[PDB]
């Protein structure tokens, strides 16, 4: 068991008081739903497992699973948070967004061929950004998978061209990769001194049917945390708040502040709260306001966040021309960004909120997106801009907000 | 459980140019009852406890329509919830305000406010909710269908829906519409998916009463890009790997429903309604209360109102409607059309198939076929009107000026094909 | 207050949108239920008042539903209760009530014993080995057949409606007793007519000059039972009666929609069609020989003195 | 004479039975004096001498080429058939009375009539006796295509994909003319179908039915049928 | 085996009966006095109504139970005459609820014979008139004080050990009595939707659900549960459901000013009702 207390001034990312999330690991590559058998084999299977309901954003999502890397009765120093998004082009946009997201990156490649797939998982760790190459093509013969090691050394050099050097090719060659996960990887900078900002991304209720009046648990939200530490009592401060229409007109967004009754991860965790986990908060708010995902998308600061609620952000439109990697053999006008027309949707994913807007007005460089639901994470960061392509959510571009329309109720 | 259901009183579709740039569609009379009465009143009819009235464009013009309704009352077992906001433009942003406020609970209905319909789908909300409980939640939406003929009036070609449904348990598998498609290409998958019965049909009319679970709103939170319905059951059923959520169909044989979206669609409903087609829903039953509504109905489908003061030599032979206080002059040829209260028809005219609602005045030895006269209209003498003729809030058309067939004249330049005036040449 | 007022319009909505109840004697009993409620929870002076509130709340009974005369008649039959009362009154607050809280309640209890009334008296109509004809479905004519063949053995030719076959669900109830069943179509009327016995029929509307509508059909029926000559028997209650005259007001058959008739799948050719459906037929009164109802047989040379004993001519148009 | 039967031979018996048999059992229970079976040359041209060691009524058989098809041995007897063709083959265990495919062929004068039983998706009207589409999904480059013409007049058309061919059709003299006239046709079973098919959907035209069966079905060339042939011989054929 | 319902075998004038029509004649109506061991009693064709009647059987409805007033009764002649016309709604009523109450009566004697097999008839009559007839002339009220004593012993024994019958017969009537007249048994559901969109939400949720068990009476517990995140159910199992129907709403109103003390909205979704 651990043994952390609420008695902490400076922690550390590398702290092995906390040993609950001390980095986070991005994961990207070709795996077509293979990547979560992979975080099975590593961390567990029913690891995970804290609060379910049903799934209502499974594309938009991503998931982090701890990952506890122990070494010589073991003894544990730093564990890791392997993210898993389904679709590289959400994880890429969520990358692509700011800083401190996927600061290790895993590229999961198939040692059966060489197909698009991995060389789109390539162009998305190269928007993104240590890269961490390993094959999951187990069983093979040896000299079958000699030539796909060859392979996937050209394919390597192509990737030191751009950014390419791990080296690595069932239990044994992912506790080798975990070792080398390990001794490679270094502890990347977070700042602890700032405040907390809670990003929901998925939110339950702990509330069971036909429960007591009296043994009722109700907000028990689940985000990432972005830089701070959060502590238990602490006032959050949700900054989208409950979004009204009921004036007839421009909706109010009434910032609800609840006191964090407890920080509740996947584990037994502590009063503090760091940030590179999948961070479960429950706090007193009432199960109504948070039901299952409906306050996602809302920034729970802590000390009085500076993000206002923005209607509509006019940002600078910056659109790729092709996809970045992806190019089958018709490709019939396939990977070819259009312009931004006018009244249509695009996901814009400032950080971990990912938003929906119609194109309002666009003039030539800028673009001024109305968003459906009021985001506030900055005044000039950098928000990317995605586009379904076919019955998947896929990044177009990126730019920096110059202009919004901010609205604080109360 | 209580059965609500929602309703969108505006169609953000830009049809009915420029009719609906002076009173909205929803507020223009099939036989001097709005479509919006209509719809409440097969609201009624169904069941429904309460009712969430969307409306975006003119939507006090609409307000100030319905309060003074039937279905305002206190005395009314189906109350109202007007919700008045100009930000929405589309009906997934309707969708997604109903979630946001958290409006409906359970099975809810979903409704265009220009739908005409007479349908009791008890058996098609029993079958739904059966269908959810076996399936834990799977079923999420019952779209409604009538069997009719392709050659029908009815259905144009502009909106002409094919379908590919199952058979014994008919779950929709695809859905799509003939809008410029002479060869038509369904998928393969719906056959690898089911193997135990399909069958593809072009013989269903769409009436957009498709009931459904709460889950289509939180589906519209999901996904932005849904505009409507059509491109959300397009969506719905391609993404079948990840959110499934087989949409099931109800046929109706026996009932009638539909709605407008065209003057073709206009002008079959219309004919439909005063031939009798969405009884028990007809203009002299009165259903709802008004005295300048009340009517009569004689022999050959002729409806005639309160103080009339027919002449002498007028010829109603077939599916006439006569409003209250409308004077008619003599040696008149009135058939297949629907005239609204407080009109003035003048001399040796014919009529045609032609719709004319309140306040307008003919004159003589005018012939009118296939048109459509708005409120307050004035027609003078010596005039002869094509098919598909719309004049627009008191367009006057001059003597000795004929029109073409496709011609829509109205007070606004941009938008009609002309503007007149008491002299018809510009 | 609004309890009544949320009844009344219930009522008037039910009578509008379509059948409800099924049966034309709940029917009659909630509308004697909902005359008693009204008048138990109201206040008047004098009997007019209570006379022009009824009949101000008739005009909307009957303008729910033209075709449905059974409130009328029964809110006419009410009428000359009042009428009477005050009559044998005049020559009265409480007592009155009474008098009309009692008057309705054994009105009540004549009207739950017509067809029992009706199937006692239903033994000295049929006779042994016997064709008979019917036309539609009614519960007074079933009972009337159903207590007949308990000691006799008889034939009954069931014939169906053409817009909606009301007519199998009353064949299959009576060849569940076992009175030998035949069901055909309502073109062979005439061509069965050279071999039926006697016709007993229902009606709804019995109309002042003994005339009748009824379920469409039964004119050609009574026209073919002239013809060929047999007698015609009404197995009707006494609230069907009506004193509203056939050629006086407009409004007497029930039009529906054409979808039973023509379905919407028939093609291109519903737009120049004209497709009327008249659910109600007219039968004057020379074809018809005999009306049966609970207080026995009576011509129809004879109902104008039901008139005079059940209405008032001042009350005639309501 | 109205009809003369017609069984095909192309690559036989292996089973319990001479599987050449039941087909002829079939022809000569009910009616069918005169028989005409072609041989196979294919695998083997020694069949002949095997199907004439048989105790029928009446048996034509010929001798045939080795690289040909169905149409080809349509087109092969076309100077010795004088009235309508009803095809066969070895590979044919029907338990269900061939009688209602020719009342289908007969009631509605139509110029096809065919048998199927529970890879091939078969669009039939509403009443289950006219099909009105059929295609494999092997020489197929999109998933499938439909025109208007055949929705709009026929509304509603049932799809059915667990079906099997049990190679029993009945052609007209006019087809088998068109066949002789048109050498491009090598197989009967994808030629007089499709073609038909599509010539079908043009008032005056010609009308292709099929019955859908339930109560047995057939068997096929490899050996993936071979082991349903004695099991459904060995409980059938003993009323037979 | 059957008695009559009370300590006389003939009503008295002007004493509303219940009956049934049996047969109907020229002169009247031969019906049959329930209450009083299926005597025969004739109801006159002048009593019938205050109308003018055409035939007898236009309302009498053989078959039907009916209350009559009695007019003239002979014991020597054997003749019952009754008339339908003296009796009023109210009179009515309360002939039903007091015929009802003593059919229950009779039927719980009846179960309590037949337990003790008491085949005989005039050892039912002696039983009939050691429990319920001896009430009745002691409380001067036939049905409603047999009725009353009864509903007395099912709460409290002691009425029922008066009676000197046998040691296995009291023990016998007590347990029907309990069986047949102690179904108190009741459930006043409601639906209740409290919430409050504040600072201290699910802190002033359960604030009010505990004002809202508090105000739980003695035998009739409150039970909060939730149904919903927006809507909670307050059960309540309990006996005289007119009053726990007034408890539930009282405790509604109590848990709906808490609400609003604390800015909270809180809406009926369903009123106080039997399960
Ligand atoms: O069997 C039936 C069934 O009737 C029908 C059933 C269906 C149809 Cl579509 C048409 C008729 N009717 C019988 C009823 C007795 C009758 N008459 C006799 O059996 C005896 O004939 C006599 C004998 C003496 C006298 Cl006084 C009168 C008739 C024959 C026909």
């Amino acid at each position: 068991l651990t043994t952390l207390d609420v008695t902490k001034l400076t922690p550390l990312s590398h702290e092995v008081i906390s040993r609950q999330a001390t980095i986070n690991i991005g994961t990207i590559g070709h795996v077509a739903h293979g990547k979560s058998t992979v975080v099975k084999a590593i961390s567990g299977v029913h690891t995970v497992r804290f609060k379910n309901e049903l799934e209502r954003n499974i594309t938009i999502k991503l998931g982090y699973a701890n990952a506890k890397i122990y070494k010589l009765n073991f003894k544990l120093v730093r564990h890791v948070s392997f993210v898993d998004c389904p679709g590289h082009d959400i994880l890429m946009a969520t990358m692509l967004n700011g800083a401190a997201v996927m600061d290790a990156a895993l590229l999961l490649i198939a040692g059966n061929e060489s197909c698009p797939q991995p060389q789109t998982s390539e162009h998305l760790a190269a928007i993104e950004i240590h890269i961490l190459i390993l094959q999951n093509k187990i069983d093979l013969v040896k000299e079958s998978q000699a030539k796909e090691q060859y392979e996937q050394i050209l394919a390597f050099v192509q990737g030191t061209v751009a950014e390419g050097a791990p080296i690595i090719p069932l239990k044994y060659n992912i506790e080798v990769v975990c070792e080398y996960i390990v001794k490679k990887i270094p502890v990347p900078p977070r700042d602890f001194t700032s405040e907390p900002r809670l990003i929901v991304i998925r939110s339950f209720d702990v509330n069971k049917p036909g429960c007591e009046v009296d043994d009722l648990k109700g907000g028990v939200a689940g985000g990432s945390i972005l830089k701070g530490v959060l502590k238990v009592g602490q006032e959050i401060e949700v900054r989208p708040g409950i979004v009204s229409k009921a004036s007839e007109g421009k909706l109010m967004c009434k910032p609800k502040f609840s006191k964090i009754v407890s920080l509740f991860a996947e584990h037994n965790d502590l009063q503090y709260a760091a940030p590179g986990g999948l961070i479960g908060v429950g706090t007193k708010i009432d199960p109504t306001l948070c039901r299952a995902d409906r306050m996602v998308g809302q920034v729970l600061g802590a000390v009085g966040a500076l993000p206002e609620i923005f209607t509509e952000l006019e940002i600078s439109y910056f659109l790729l021309r092709r996809l970045l990697g992806v190019r089958t053999e018709g490709d019939k006008k396939a990977a070819k960004v259009q312009k931004l027309s006018k009244n249509e949707v695009l996901m814009v994913n400032i950080g971990s909120l990912s938003t929906g807007g119609r194109v309002s007005a666009v003039k030539a460089d800028l673009g001024k997106i109305v968003l459906t639901n009021p985001v506030c994470t900055e005044v000039g960061e950098k928000i990317a801009l995605s586009r379904r392509v076919e019955k998947h959510w896929r990044l177009i571009g990126w730019g920096q907000i110059r202009r919004g329309v901010t609205i604080k109720p109360t | 459980p209580p059965l609500q259901a929602v309703l969108v009183a505006d169609s953000f579709d830009r049809r009915f140019f420029p009719i609906s740039k002076d009173q909205p569609r929803v507020l223009l009379p099939l036989a001097n009852v709005a479509l919006i009465d209509y719809t409440l009143e097969f609201l009624t009819a169904t069941g429904v406890q309460e009712t969430f009235v969307f409306c975006c464009w003119k939507a006090a013009q609409i307000k100030e329509h319905l309060l003074k309704s039937k279905w305002c009352r206190p005395t009314s077992l189906n109350v109202v919830r007007i919700i008045t906001s100009e930000l929405y433009r589309s009906l997934g942003d309707v969708l997604r305000d109903v979630d946001a406020k958290a409006l409906v609970r359970s099975d809810f209905l979903l409704v265009y406010g220009d739908v005409i319909s007479n349908i009791n789908i008890t058996r098609a909300l029993e079958e739904h909710r059966l269908r959810r409980k076996l399936e834990k939640n799977v079923s999420v939406m019952t779209m409604i269908f009538k069997e009719s003929s392709p050659s029908h009036p009815t259905r144009c070609h502009e909106d002409n829906v094919v379908v590919a449904v199952d058979s014994t348990t008919n779950r929709v598998l695809h859905f799509q519409k003939t809008q410029g498609l002479r060869r038509f290409a369904f998928p393969l998958s719906l056959f690898q998916g089911s193997s135990d019965g399909v069958e593809v049909r072009y013989d269903l009319l769409d009436c957009h009463i498709s009931i459904c679970s709460p889950q289509v709103a939180q589906l519209f939170t999901d996904n932005f890009d849904y505009q409507t319905r059509d491109d959300f059951v397009r969506g719905l059923l391609v993404n079948e790997e990840i959110l499934g959520n087989q949409i099931h169909m109800h046929v109706t044989a026996k009932e009638y429903g539909a709605r407008v979206s065209n003057l073709h669609m206009y002008s079959a409903v219309c004919a439909d309604v005063i031939r009798r087609w969405v009884y028990p829903l007809t203009p002299e039953a009165n259903f709802t209360d008004s005295t300048t509504q009340s009517c009569t109905h004689s022999r050959h489908n002729i409806y005639r109102g309160p103080e009339v003061s027919l002449g002498h030599g007028s010829i109603l032979e077939e599916n006439v409607l006569l409003g209250s206080g409308t004077v008619i002059g003599s040696n008149c040829f009135i058939t297949n059309s629907v005239i609204g209260p407080g009109c003035h028809i003048g001399d040796n005219v014919v009529l045609d198939q032609t719709y004319l609602w309140q306040g307008v005045r003919v004159a003589a030895g005018a012939q009118i076929h296939q048109s459509l006269l708005c409120d307050n209209a004035e027609v003078k003498e010596r005039v002869t009107l094509k098919p598909r003729s719309v004049l627009t809030s008191q367009v006057v058309v001059g003597p000795n000026i004929t029109l073409p067939e496709g011609s829509v004249i109205s007070l606004h330049p941009p938008d009609a094909e002309e503007d007149e005036d008491d002299g018809e040449f510009s | 207050g609004s309890e009544l007022s949320e009844r009344i319009e219930s009522f008037v909505e039910t009578l509008k949108r379509g059948g409800g109840p099924r049966s034309s004697e709940e029917m009659a009993r909630e509308t004697l239920g909902l005359l008693r409620q009204i008048i138990t929870d109201h206040r008047w002076s004098n009997a007019g008042e209570l006379m022009e509130l009824i009949r101000r709340e008739g005009r909307r009974m009957t303008a729910a539903q033209p075709s449905e005369t059974t409130v009328g008649n029964m809110v006419r039959r009410v009428l000359k209760i009042i009428r009477e009362e005050y009559g044998r009154l005049h020559g009265h607050y409480a007592q009155l009530q009474s008098n009309i809280i009692e008057a309705i309640n054994e009105l009540l209890v004549e009207l739950e014993g017509t067809m029992e009334n009706i199937a006692a008296q239903a033994l000295e109509h049929i006779h042994s080995n016997e064709v008979i004809m019917t036309i539609g479905f009614s519960r007074t004519v079933e009972a009337f057949l159903k207590e007949a063949a308990r000691k006799r053995k008889f034939h009954v030719i069931v014939a169906e409606c053409a817009p909606f076959c009301q007519g199998h669900e009353m064949a299959v109830n009576l060849s569940k007793a076992g009175i030998e069943t035949t069901v055909m179509t309502d073109a062979a009327i005439f061509a069965v007519m050279s071999r039926v016995n006697k016709v007993i029929i229902g009606t709804k509307t019995i109309l002042a000059n003994g005339a009748l509508r009824a379920v469409t059909g039964t004119h050609t029926l009574a026209l073919a039972a002239k013809h060929h000559s047999t007698p015609l028997i009404v197995c009707a209650p006494m609230f069907k009666l009506s004193p509203q005259f056939p050629n006086e007001e407009d409004s007497f058959h029930k039009f529906v929609a054409p979808e039973e008739v023509l379905p919407f799948t028939e093609g291109d050719i519903l737009e120049k069609v004209s497709v009327h459906c008249p659910v109600f037929d007219y039968v004057p009164p020379e074809l018809i020989t005999l009306f049966i109802s609970n207080i026995g047989g009576n011509a129809p040379s004879y109902i104008y003195r039901l008139m005079s004993e059940l209405y008032h001519p001042d009350d005639h148009v309501l | 004479m109205e009809f003369q039967a017609v069984v095909m031979a192309v690559g036989l018996p292996v089973g319990n039975k001479p599987l050449i048999w039941y087909p002829l059992n079939l022809l000569e229970r009910v009616g069918f004096e005169e028989v005409i079976v072609v041989t196979t040359r294919d695998v083997q041209k020694a069949l002949c001498a095997e199907f004439k060691m048989k105790m029928k009524p009446d048996i034509v058989c010929i001798p045939d080429d080795a690289d040909m098809g169905t149409a080809d041995s349509l087109r092969y007897i076309y100077p010795k058939l004088k009235t309508d063709v009803l095809v066969l083959s070895c590979d044919l265990i029907t338990d269900v009375a061939l009688h209602e495919v020719v009342d289908l062929f007969r009631a509605y004068d139509a110029s096809l009539a065919m048998l199927m039983r529970k890879r091939d998706f078969i669009g039939v009207d509403s009443t289950g006796k006219r099909l009105l589409f059929m295609a494999n999904e092997a020489d197929l480059d999109e998933e499938l295509v439909i025109k208007g013409s055949i929705l709009q007049k026929h509304p509603r058309i049932r799809f059915h994909t667990g079906l099997v061919d049990a190679h029993l059709y009945c052609l007209k003299k006019y087809i088998v003319d068109f066949l002789m006239e048109n050498g491009s046709i090598t197989s009967i079973r994808s030629e007089l179908i499709p073609y038909l098919v599509r010539k079908q959907f043009s008032l005056k035209s010609l009308d292709i039915y099929s019955f859908i069966k339930e109560a047995n079905t057939l068997n096929l060339a490899p050996y993936d049928a071979c082991w349903n042939a004695c099991r459904g011989d060995r409980w059938e054929d003993l009323s037979r | 085996l059957s008695c009559r319902f009370y300590q006389h075998k003939f009503p008295e004038v002007e004493d509303v009966v219940m009956v049934n029509v049996r047969s109907i004649a020229e002169m009247g109506a031969y019906v049959s006095l329930l209450e009083y061991n299926n005597i025969e009693g004739m109801i006159l064709l002048s009593e019938l109504s205050r109308r003018r009647i055409r035939s007898i059987n236009k309302l009498i409805r053989i078959g039907r139970n009916e209350c009559v007033v009695v007019i003239r009764v002979d014991k020597e002649k054997g003749y019952i005459d009754l008339s339908k016309r003296r009796v009023s709604p109210e009179e009515a009523i309360k002939c039903e609820d007091k015929f009802t109450k003593s059919k229950t009566v009779y039927s719980i004697l009846r179960h309590v014979a037949e337990v003790l097999e008491y085949t005989k008839d005039e050892q039912l009559e002696s039983l009939f008139q050691r429990t319920a007839w001896v009430f009745d002339d002691k409380y001067k009220r036939p049905g409603y004080g047999a009725y009353d004593a009864f509903k007395h012993a099912v709460s409290d024994p002691s009425i029922l050990d008066s009676l000197d019958l046998n040691e296995d017969e009291r023990e016998v009537l007590i347990n029907n009595i309990n069986r047949r007249l102690t179904p108190q048994a009741v459930k006043i559901r409601a639906d209740i939707e409290v919430a409050c969109y504040g600072y201290e939400g699910i802190d002033a949720v359960k604030e009010a659900l505990r004002a809202g068990l508090n105000c739980s009476t003695e035998n009739m517990p409150i039970k909060i549960n939730l149904i919903a995140p927006p809507r909670y159910v307050m059960t309540t199992t309990t006996l005289e459901r007119t009053e726990g129907l007034s408890v539930l709403s009282q405790a509604m109103a109590v848990i709906k000013e808490k609400i609003e003390e604390k800015r909270g909205v809180f809406n009926v979704q369903m009123e106080p009702k039997v399960v």
